[PDB]
């Protein structure tokens, strides 16, 4: 029908997964993090230290 | 409450829950905290023999695992007239 144009060379764009970094552990629950175990800030040895 | 126990370890995080355990378990005296130096504290406690024997056993192992822990716990039964110069 109407002539169109291709153009581009390379399709899509090349979108980021914002979720990355990780490296390290989360910082000890309590503040964010899903899932898991451990302790609810339990005046167990873990408590702050849970990991 | 004549008997005595008494709850040392290196810092104080496990020394003052042994004993919140130490009051928390029975009818305990808390007579004294001692700062040994070095990092060391002491937390003295007065009783009978069974609510004494009760409170460190459960202030014992609830600390072990909290921080550095315990260092070690015993009770003394029939404590000598020297206690009032040891406090």
């Amino acid at each position: 029908r109407n002539p169109s144009r291709a153009g581009f060379m390379g399709a899509m764009p090349p979108v980021d997964n914002k979720r990355n970094d990780e490296t390290e552990k989360p910082d000890f629950l309590i503040t964010g993090s899903s899932g898991n175990t451990r302790d609810g800030q339990l005046v167990t040895f873990s408590g702050g230290a849970r990991g | 409450g004549i008997a005595l126990g008494m709850i040392e370890t290196r810092g104080l995080v496990p020394a003052i829950e042994a004993a919140d355990a130490m009051t928390k378990a029975a009818e305990v005296r808390l007579i004294g905290r001692e700062f040994v130096g070095g990092g060391y504290v002491t937390v003295l406690v007065r009783g009978e023999t069974g609510a004494v024997n009760a409170a460190v056993r459960a202030g014992a192992d609830a600390c072990e695992r909290v921080g550095d822990g315990l260092v070690a716990a015993h009770i003394i039964a029939r404590p000598h007239r020297e206690v009032e110069p040891a406090l």
